[PDB]
């Protein structure tokens, strides 16, 4: 919930080495490591509201 | 190129291009894939 804390909001492309605990229709409980290839998007990188 | 796909694995986030992917050996770790496929060998 709250582990890391930094002064900067990383906008560059990155990933999250997250693992989920999902269950399929056959009830098969399996955990699975995810990446979430993400990146922040700003069309106008000067507007105070959007920024 | 059934049919072959391409020759480039590009990541647009940073421009990192994986030219090719090479896998060395299939281990399977369990002893039961092991000398039971070894009876298959025999």
């Amino acid at each position: 919930p709250h582990a890391r804390r930094a002064l900067c909001l990383l906008l560059g492309p990155d990933f999250f080495t997250d693992v989920i605990t999902i269950e399929t229709a056959d009830h098969a409980r399996l955990q699975l490591q995810l990446a979430y290839n993400w990146h922040f998007e700003l069309k106008n990188r000067n507007d105070p509201a959007e920024a | 190129s059934l049919p072959k796909a391409r020759d480039q694995a590009v990541f647009p986030q940073n421009g990192l291009v994986v030219s090719s992917v090479d896998v060395q050996s299939v281990e399977p770790v369990d002893q039961r894939t092991r000398d039971a496929l070894q009876r298959s060998v025999q």
